[PDB]
């Protein structure tokens, strides 16, 4: 029932704060933590991310972390700041400056034990979690070093729980630092082997589609934060409400993740809006389906036609005809037959919410486990190269006391996760022996 | 009596048992309170009811029921419900955490902690029985807790009533309500570990359910509920002759001898007709010749397979309503001479019969209407293996390529279980072949 | 990428003035801890239990 | 008013109209339904015979005592037990010595309604009629004749 | 005219088209079949000899009988059921008292099998063997064992 929600460094917080602006006015729940909704549908499964208190009044199970203590200042002042346990809120005294080996070594391995009490304060009023959900970036120190080390520590203490993750890629259009492949490199490895399910939300794709796709020539983070906000909606709308499929993260896990390392999913989203698309006209089933499937609104730099889907996952929200939505889905399938393996039957799975997004009477959420996702490893594998081969800054991780040898295992673990994902790809059902 | 307790497993077994138990209610005039009185009660003097319903001392029938879920939603919504009263607060059995659609998990990482305390609420059960005959077993092939607590309960119940009999009601995957994409893993596990325990096992395929609903009943996308209000008027008629008075599957064991030839192949078909929409119910009646006749399309099968790709073995017609003896005599005449309806070699070729006079019953508000003459064609074809062909090619499908095998590994089951499984199904397919291959 | 490789380039200038006056510690030269790390596999222990 | 209906019904070429009609009248429960249901215990479907009987146990008129005593050396089952069970609501001992008789019977629901109906009926014909079963009464009728003196003995022995 | 092709593919060295074989034999129907059919009952694999059975018996020689009998005693059951069938086919009564020896067998399906056999027969023997099967069988071979008896 319950999810354990962290956010960790700038981005983490970032997102994470989006989050919970936006499921709170799905939820009917208002800054002061009282609900003012209309449907009895809103409060249904409100134990999985809120905490009744004094008189019903619902608080958010996060837990705010980030080494710049300045983060805990601008969340408090947003929308929702007032509506965070205080205690619930853990920051150092300075940031790790983009050094990975300073959160997940020193700096932040001081903060973690501080992090790690306040995680059990609120699994212990758990009347069965059932795992926990981090939002950070892979492209600093914090969110990716220090949250890589909340993973492991978590890992070790709850090994019977679900850990899933919506991580930030890094992109050079995005941020000017140098050292972010080096970073993503060293989470990446983290991430395949601590994690269940991590829903690769690449900077690149957000850059892209606001530049491309919503035509703003000078994109922000907060208009690549909207684009996060509508999928991180989307993708847990089947935890947050009554449904039959993806119902809980475990579930979710078992429909969609086939080898235990192959567990990078592709997000998508249908329609793509940016803050004040007042002229607009509801979308049918059909326009949301064709959408929702394509590259260009997907929330990761990779093109699912040069791959081909393992397991996918389709959540519609809006008053919408349900045979209507069978027909697209099975038409995507019967159509487009050679983008999906076919030694998995039936591994498209389609769930409706009656419920709609924020302002939208219909939309369409995808999420796949496509393995077109090694076109994003494969970039940041490039870059991590490029740096590694001339040995640059590596004094700045060392110095920390971290081994070099932990960059060899990262980038051949990355690798490997790569030559995996293509062999699957290219992989027959066949039987030759 | 000569009592049954039914043992409901998971979201589907508990949501179909439920929607039997209302029609069980509305065929024997029992309200939701448990009481049975002077208005809704049918006389005729039929206590045949008293094998499914104990009595306390005030006139409450309560169910011969065990309902379990590793999961509060779907029982939660049982004792808040219609039948809150119905049952006691004891035969409700749930968990916190269900087997997230994993046949290990079910089976023994979270059914290993409440297998103990179901066998103590079935005891009590079964100890207020001054005759047990055995168990129903309804459970989904799917589900983590349908596929592996069911298997895990009847390894056990072999142990504890060794005597007693055990027949199943199991719901069969479809892509058109699938949960999950390891139901096939799922439902060739539970099917092996199984087969040994149950003697008699009644798939309803989901799929089938869908088709009736589609055309008979012109439902455009049925929901569950649907679907379980057919599936319940059909598994109603088959345990109808267990609760009235009859002369044909009286009991358990008839089962059985009307049905299994020998123990492996016991999966039975249901063909239940006539099926007619609520929106048709004011036009002239079926007769009992266009119903038995009804039987062999296969399109009123409960299971998606062709008789015809097969042969018979037992075949058990259970009319219920209007029926004439004598029109029955002349509609079993006329199957009789037909050359496409055909039966094993080793296999005695007959149809057994059997009619309750008392009028079909259906739930009012509900998509299917009240008929005058009804009935339920139990027959047992060695084409009943299209099903499973279809299970094992999705089964090899993904085992192939040991796609979400590590989800059962690491919750107590070993590879090799797999391997052992469907070694079970290519025996169990290459005996349903071998056994209708011939006749003359 | 203009930008990178004039940093990668200042970095390298800048890591060769400072390493030219921290290169004379003291007493019995110790090495400098060496980190454990996660070691490819190591995540899949989970399944086979 | 609506009896006129259910006794012609009784005798109609179709035996379910036969037992829906049988049925409906043990529900009435009337004087004028007593003859026309002691004619459908001779009928030749079962399914309508054992109605009957249970109708005339409802109705409970002595002219059935009779009728219902040679209907426990019926073929059918339900027509020996569920008639069994009317004599011991009409509780005329004439039924006694036939429900002793019964507790011999192949059928275990015969045996155990007859044993029911001895109990329904009482007096001192079915107390002498038990003391005697307890002596040259072998296995179920024995144990059916000890338990019948022991939940009748009015001390505690 | 081409039963030649199939009457000495019986001892041919590979097995596909072996049980190919008789399955063409004994839907054709020829005089010289026969003999090779029983030599295809002595083999080492079971869906040769099983195969074999069904052949010999649609062909009604008597022929068949003496090695159709010895079939009963095999190791497996799928080519003891197919020759007891074959033996209920063609009809010879000294292959009643071996296929009473079939119906206390260690397969329930080869009992069923015997017991179809028998009933074709319908001899005298037969009689009591159905009369007694009817009270020491399982709940399904007593129901065959009463259907045969309403005769
Ligand atoms: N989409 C998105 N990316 C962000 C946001 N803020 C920062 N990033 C990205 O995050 C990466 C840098 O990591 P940060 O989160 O800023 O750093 P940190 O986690 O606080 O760690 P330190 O800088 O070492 O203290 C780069 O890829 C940035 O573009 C945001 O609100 N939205
Ligand atoms: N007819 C019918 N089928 C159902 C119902 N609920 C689920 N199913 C089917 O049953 C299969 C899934 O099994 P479930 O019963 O939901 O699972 P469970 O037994 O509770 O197991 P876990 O939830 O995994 O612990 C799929 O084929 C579903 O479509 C229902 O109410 N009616
Ligand atoms: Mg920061
Ligand atoms: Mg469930």
């Amino acid at each position: 029932r319950e999810i354990v929600h962290i956010q960790a460094g700038q981005c983490g917080n970032q997102i994470g704060a989006k989050f919970w602006e936006v499921i709170s006015d799905e939820h009917g729940i208002d800054p002061t933590g009282s609900y003012h909704g209309d449907s009895d549908l809103q409060l249904e499964r409100i134990n999985v991310y809120y905490n009744e208190a004094t008189g019903n009044k619902y608080v958010p199970r996060a837990i705010l972390v980030d080494l710049e203590p300045g983060t805990m200042d601008s969340v408090r002042s947003g929308p929702f700041g007032q509506i965070f346990r205080p205690d619930n809120f853990v920051f150092g005294q300075s940031g790790a400056g983009n050094n990975w080996a300073k959160g997940h070594y020193t700096e932040g391995a001081e903060l973690v034990d501080s992090v790690l009490d306040v995680v059990r304060k609120e699994s212990e009023s758990c009347d069965c979690l059932q795992g926990f959900q981090l939002t950070h970036s892979l492209g600093g120190g914090t969110g990716s070093g220090m949250g890589t080390l909340l993973i492991s520590k978590i890992r070790e203490e709850y090994p019977d729980r679900i850990m899933n993750t919506f991580s930030v890629m890094p992109s050079p259009k995005v941020s000017d630092t140098v050292v972010e492949p080096y970073n993503a490199t060293l989470s990446v490895h983290q991430l395949v082997e601590n994690t269940d399910e991590t829903y690769c939300i690449d900077n690149e794709a957000l850059y892209d589609i606001c530049f491309r796709t919503l035509k703003l020539t000078t994109p922000t983070y907060g208009d690549l934060n909207h684009l996060v906000s509508a999928t991180m909606s989307g993708v847990t709308t089947c935890l947050r409400f009554p449904g039959q499929l993806n119902a809980d993260l475990r579930k979710l896990a078992v429909n969609m993740v086939p080898f235990p390392r192959l567990h990078f999913f592709m997000p998508g989203f249908a329609p793509l809006t940016s803050r004040g698309s007042q002229q607009y006209r509801a979308l049918t089933v059909p326009e949301l389906t064709q959408q929702m499937f394509d590259s260009k609104n997907m929330m990761a730099a990779c093109d699912p036609r040069h791959g081909r889907y393992l397991t996918v996952a389709a959540i519609f929200r809006g008053r919408m005809s349900m045979k209507e939505v069978d027909e697209q889905m099975l038409n995507v399938q019967n159509k487009n037959s050679s983008y999906f393996v076919e030694w998995i039957p039936n591994n498209v799975k389609t769930a409706v919410c009656d419920i709609p997004p924020r302002g939208l009477k219909m939309s369409a959420t995808f999420i796949g486990n496509s393995t077109a996702i090694q076109e994003l490893f494969k970039r940041i594998s490039e870059q991590f190269t490029a740096m590694f081969r001339r040995k640059a800054f590596l004094h700045w991780y060392t110095g920390e006391g971290m081994d070099e040898m932990e960059f060899t295992e990262a980038e051949s673990n990355m690798n490997d996760l790569v030559s995996e994902y293509q062999q699957y790809q290219d992989a027959t059902a066949d039987e030759q022996g | 009596m000569r009592e049954c307790i039914s043992i409901h497993v998971g979201q589907a077994g508990v949501q179909i048992g439920n929607a039997c138990w209302e029609l069980y209610c509305l065929e024997h005039g029992i309200q939701p309170d448990g009481q049975m009185p002077s208005d809704k009660t049918i006389g005729g003097g039929d206590d045949s009811f008293n094998t499914f319903f104990s009595e306390t001392g005030a006139g409450k029938h309560v169910p011969r029921a065990v309902f379990v879920d590793l999961e509060p939603t779907v029982i939660d919504e049982v004792r808040t419900g219609t039948y809150r009263q119905l049952f006691h607060p004891e035969q409700l059995i749930t968990g916190k955490e269900d087997a997230a659609n994993n046949y290990a998990r079910g089976h023994y990482t979270i059914g290993k902690e409440i297998i103990d305390l179901v066998l103590d609420r079935i005891r009590k059960l079964a100890d207020q029985c001054t005759g047990l005959q055995g168990f129903l077993v309804f459970h989904s092939f799917g589900g983590g807790t349908g596929s592996g607590f069911t298997s895990l309960l009847m390894e056990r119940l072999s142990v504890d009533y060794g005597k007693k009999s055990k027949l199943e009601f199991s719901i069969y995957p479809a892509p058109q309500v699938s949960t999950a994409v390891v139901e096939p893993y799922n439902s060739i596990l539970t099917t092996h570990t199984t087969l040994e325990h149950s003697d008699c096992a009644f798939m309803v395929d989901n799929e089938a359910i869908y088709d009736i609903c589609r055309r008979n009943l012109d439902i455009e996308r049925p929901t569950y509920t649907n679907l379980n209000r057919l599936i319940s008027q059909i598994v109603s008629s088959i345990t109808a002759s267990l609760r009235f008075d009859g002369a044909l599957n009286v009991d358990l064991t008839e089962f059985q001898t009307n049905l299994v030839p020998y123990p492996r192949i016991h999966f039975p078909l249901a063909t239940y007709a006539p099926v007619i929409s609520a929106e048709k119910a004011y036009h002239e009646q079926l007769s009992v010749a266009e119903i038995t006749n009804a039987c062999f399309e296969p399109a009123n099968q409960m299971v998606k397979c062709d008789p015809r790709h097969g042969k018979y073995m037992a075949c058990c017609l259970l009319y219920r309503g209007d029926v004439v003896p004598k029109d029955v005599n002349a509609a079993i005449a006329t199957i009789k001479t037909k050359r496409s309806i055909q039966f094993v070699d080793w296999c005695p070729t007959g149809f057994k019969v059997g009619i309750n006079y008392q009028p079909p019953t259906v739930v009012p508000g509900g998509d299917l209407a009240k008929v005058q003459r009804a009935v339920c064609m139990l027959s047992n074809t060695t084409a009943i293996a299209e099903a499973w062909a279809r299970l094992d090619h999705k089964f090899d499908l993904m085992y192939a390529k040991r796609a979400f095998v590590h989800w059962y590994v690491g919750e107590g089951m070993e590879e090799g279980e797999f391997s052992e499984a469907r070694e079970d199904m290519a025996a169990l397919e290459k005996d349903y072949e071998e056994v209708g291959v011939d006749s003359v | 990428e203009d930008y990178m490789e004039e940093q990668i380039q200042l970095e390298e200038q800048e890591l060769k003035q400072k390493q030219l006056k921290e290169a004379e510690g003291p007493l019995p030269i110790k090495a400098k801890p060496k980190q454990p790390f996660l070691k490819r596999g190591e995540g899949l222990a989970r399944f086979t239990n | 008013e609506k009896v006129e209906m259910y006794i012609k019904n009784l005798q109609d070429d179709s035996p379910p109209v036969r037992f829906n009609a049988a049925v409906a009248l043990g529900k009435i429960g009337d004087e004028r339904a007593v003859e026309p249901l002691i004619k459908a215990l001779k009928d030749e479907d079962w399914q309508v015979r054992k109605t009957a009987a249970y109708a005339l146990g409802k109705i409970g008129d002595e002219r059935a005592v009779e009728p219902l005593i040679k209907a426990l050396k019926d073929e059918d089952r339900y027509v020996r037990s569920r008639a069994a069970l009317a004599l011991g609501k009409i509780g005329d001992e004439r039924a006694v010595e036939p429900l002793i008789k019964a507790l011999k019977d192949e059928d275990e629901y015969v045996r155990l309604s007859a044993a029911s109906a001895l109990g329904k009926i009482g007096g001192e014909r079915v107390r002498a009629a038990m003391e005697k079963l307890a002596e040259t009464g072998t296995g179920f009728a024995r144990k059916v004749a000890v338990n019948y003196l022991e939940t009748h003995k009015s001390l505690i022995s």
